[PDB]
Parts: C-alpha cells; structure tokens; sequence
C-alpha cells in the first residue's frame, strides 16, 4: 500500500496561479515516477505531467500545458509538485496525482482535487 | 508454461493489468568447463531484494511508460550501459495480480556479456534493489543434478523461471526435452531435500 | 547445525579426511533498502559452477597446502584481490565423503566488500568455476518471506547453509530465535512450492 | 574418479639420472595440483615435490632433493615430470605421483614406481 496524500487546488482567476503537491507514503521505493492526470468536463482523464524521482529521464507535459504547467520535486519529501500558471478555463478539472515504480505491480492514485478557473 | 497471448492482445489489457518487462542476455559460450564440458551458451540471471532469482527489468507504468523505455529505465538502473528495444521484444504471457509479463531477449557476444556484468557491479542499484548477476549453467555434470538442473532448484520469481525455460525452448538453445528432465530432477531434488 | 570439532580436533584428522575452507566475508551496511527496511550487514556469496549457492573456497590438499595458503589459492582465483590468515579462522565441522569444513570470517567495510565484487568480475575463474557473486539480503519483508527467507529457499552446497547460519549466529549478526524463524519461513515456502 | 598414469624408473646408476612422468585422466580440473612422494627403506612416505596447474605458487622440493631434483609441467597434456639428477643410494623408493584440486574432495595417488639407484 502506497498512500498519496494532496494540497492546493480550488477557485482561481484566469490567467492567475495555482500550485498542486502530491506525496506518497508508506511501501515506497527509491526509484518511483510521480505525476498528474485530469478530468475535463465531457472528457477523459488525461495525462498532464510526470516526473521521475532517478534522473532517468526528463519531465514531460501535455502539449496544451507545455510553457504553463512546470512539475518538481522533493525526494526528501517523497513529494511532487505542479506549478500551474496562466491558468485558462480549460484547466477547469479535477486534478489527480499518481505513483508507481518498477518494483511492485500496482499503480496508485490518489483523490481528485478540483481546480476551478472562471472570473 | 504461462498462457502466451499475442502483443495487440496484450495492449488491449490497459489499467485492469499490471505490465512488467524483463531482459533476456544470452551468448554463445565456446568455453568448456574444467576443460570437458562444452557450456554452449551463458545466460545473466540476477539474485533480486527479495532473495529470488529473476531476470533484469520490472514493472512498467503505462501511465508514464512505453514498454521498451520503461524496461530500459530499469536496465539503466540495475545494469547501466545497454538498452534494448522492440527488435529484441520476445513474448507476452499472463500469470496475488492481473500481470502481464513482456519477455525482451538479446544474443551478445561473451565478452559483451561479460562487459554487462562489469558494468552491473558499478550500478546504481547494485546492492541494493539487485544483488548480484549469476550466469545460469546450462550443462548438466555426470551426476545428472550438477548444473542446470541445480540451478532450476533454487528459488525463482516464479514468472522468471517459465521466461527461462519459454525462451530456452523457442530460442533453440535447448530442446523442450532435456528441459523437461533437467526441470524433473530439479524438482525431485527439492523432494528429496524436504526430508528433515 | 553439522558437529564443530576443535581445531586441533580436525588437524588429527588426515588421509582419511578431506578438507575444505570457505571464507565468509561481511561488511556492516548502513543503508535501507527503499529508504525504509535497514540492511544491518551485507554477506557475500556466490554461484557455484554447478548450479548451487555457496561460499569463495574450496577443498584444500594438506599433502601440498597449508589450510590457509591453500584457501588463499582458491580465493585467488575466484576473488582475485583479498587474503586471509588464522586470525580470520572461526570454525570447523564435521559433514558422500569424511569432509572436515573450515570456515574462516572476515568483517571488512562496505566499500572493500565491493572492492572484492569488482575483482570477483575480473577473476580467473569467473564465467567458469565461479558464476556470479550474491550479497545475502539479512532484512526480511512486510510478507515475511521478502528477502533473508527466500534467500534461504535457494538451493545451497549443504555446508555452506550451515556454515552461514551457524556464523550469523556466533558472530551475533542475527539472534539465533530470528534465524530459526527465517529457515521455518524458508521451509515451508518450499513445500508450498511443491504443490503442482 | 581421476587416473594416474606414470612412466619411467627402474634402476640407475650413482650420479646418473632419470626421468618420471605423470598425467591424470578423467573427471580432472582446470586449477589442479600435482606431485611426487617416495617411500624409502623403512621411512614412512615422504614428499618429493609439489607443482600447480595455474602459477597458483611455485614449485617446492623436500630439502633433500633441492638442486637435484626439478619438477615441470604441460597442461596441454595435463601431464608433470619430475627430472631427477645426480641420483643418490638415498633416492632409492617408490615413487607415488599425485592429483588433486580444489573443486572436488579425493586426493588421488598413482601406482608406484621404483626407482633403485647402484652401482
């Protein structure tokens, strides 16, 4: 059991700021991947982000959050982090951070938090 | 002797199934142990954390992950210098988890594989996730137990060793025969040890 | 559990005995495996070229050797780099043959430890008599069986199982209550293997 | 099971010299040591001379053959030869050769060979 626990999230202003952080507990590994989907309205959950916790490769986005979005992390913390800026209607969702790692089977996720970008 | 399925098949099974992919590193061995029996070939095996014997690679997140870069990511961490991709991709088979486990195998050269495990031994994850590569004998002595059939009998992820075995046979690095009987006196090895 | 005899005991044993040393060497380990499971000390084993687990050493001919020049040739070829004498000497038992078992122990930090790895890689015999080191992993899992319990579920040169518990215990790596719990873990796991 | 087979011997003249060699046959090693040892009127058996397959150490000689006798090998033939000059009444024996290494427990002696030095 590795359990995910999240912060931030809520109302924001177009084109203001917002700032997500997932970390993960308990069966953990050294060498994990961490990140974050979403779910639009009438859409399906869909990648926005991943980082891994080695250096063994380099973040990745979305296109539509490319320049916008920056994830970063902790490994002291066991923790992640999604900068969002420019915050757009579009980024309206319910935000979901993940983990796995290549030494047990399961892939983890944890609760939805909504980020709400209206005026 | 897991249920081979084909790699579309495969791919349609998606958050329901866990994925894992794993190295097969083999090379022709010229050599002859004690100078009298020919090995044939050498194939790397790793002592896991765990205390089993398995192959290199592991679990690979769909969410974050092809399979070829995710295995290669593992590689990159246990043994630190080759990568493989979906040239090498050998099979799917399904097995306490819905897993299925993706085979990748490469014929080396000896001196190739014996620049893996120079590598390995300077690895990230030497000594701590992996601890140790063996190379699996695949001779058996004139005692019928010394050699592969010895190496059968130690304790195995048990999806390595159908991997082992699958990859020995369709390979054609030995025939399904003299697996079945190495794996038999293997198995009444242990029997015959479970006497205490 | 094979019957320690003294020294001087198994030095009155001659012709109609053979003679085998076996070095175990051992570094404190201060590390955590995933961070979180601590490793207290790392052993080094190894694969034998017939297939099953054991310790660096060998049988050692007193018509020609002393027992500890002739462990050092063993050790020579197989790890390349270290030496051991008397003061490293800790046991002999008794065991197919009239084997007495000499077993000689060394504490070494864990850099020399992997220093030894990194020479095992280069050795003579490796690839051929020697077929890979293994550190033995000393934690066991949240499952009971992850780690010291499935190491021991491997299949060992008999001597060798014993020697290793026997010297866990009188080193006072682990209490002896956790090493019988470890083998009863080991045991059963493998009659449960038995089962198809 | 290893074999020993043996050439040469017989009788010898004082200050002559003679010529012994020894291969093993069968389950034999790679790494392997092998020998000499006599046995002279009413002594117990003795060594003679010692040789390894693998440069593990170098040849040794009882302290009364040093400088007489000289062993040699050819592990192409997995054969050694003990060269034996300036013969002497006291090298009158038999004469064992011997095989073992350090993968497998039996220390495996030859037939004997006399060796009768007179005059």
């Amino acid at each position: 059991e590795v359990q995910l626990q999240a912060s931030g999230g809520g109302f924001v202003q177009p084109g203001g700021s917002l700032r997500l952080s997932c970390a993960a507990s308990g069966t953990t590994s050294r060498h994990y991947d961490m990140g974050w989907f979403r779910q639009a309205p009438g859409k399906e959950r869909e990648f926005v982000s991943a980082i891994s916790s080695d250096h063994s490769r380099i973040p990745y986005y979305a296109d539509s959050v490319k320049g916008r979005f920056t994830i970063s992390r902790d490994n002291s913390k066991n923790t992640v982090y999604l900068q969002m800026n420019s915050l757009r209607a579009e980024d309206t969702a319910t935000y979901y951070c993940a983990y796995s790692d290549p030494y047990q089977p399961m892939s983890y996720w944890g609760q939805g938090t909504q980020v709400t970008v209206s005026s | 002797e897991l249920k081979q399925i084909s790699r579309v098949e495969a791919m349609r099974l998606g958050p329901g199934w866990s994925h894992s992919c794993h190295a097969m590193l083999y090379a022709a061995n010229p050599g002859q142990l004690f100078g009298r029996i020919p090995m044939r070939f050498s194939v790397l095996m790793q002592m896991r954390f765990d205390g089993l014997l398995g192959f290199p690679g592991g679990f690979v997140d769909r969410r974050f992950w092809s399979l070829e870069d995710g295995l290669n990511r593992v590689l990159g961490l246990g043994l630190g210098c080759l990568r493989l991709t979906e040239a090498d991709y050998l099979s799917s088979h399904l097995t306490p988890h819905r897993v299925v486990a993706h085979l990748y195998a490469r014929q080396l050269t000896l001196e190739q594989l014996h620049a893996v495990e120079i590598s390995a031994v300077h690895s990230r994850d030497h000594g701590l996730e992996v601890l140790g590569l063996v190379r699996v004998p695949l001779y058996t002595q004139k005692d019928r137990v010394g050699g592969f059939p010895n190496f059968l009998s130690n304790a195995f992820v048990s999806t390595a060793k159908c991997q082992l075995l699958f990859a020995l046979k369709v390979l054609n690095m030995m025939p399904e025969e003299k697996l079945v009987e190495a794996l038999a006196a293997a198995t009444e090895k242990q029997k015959k040890a479970l006497e205490k």
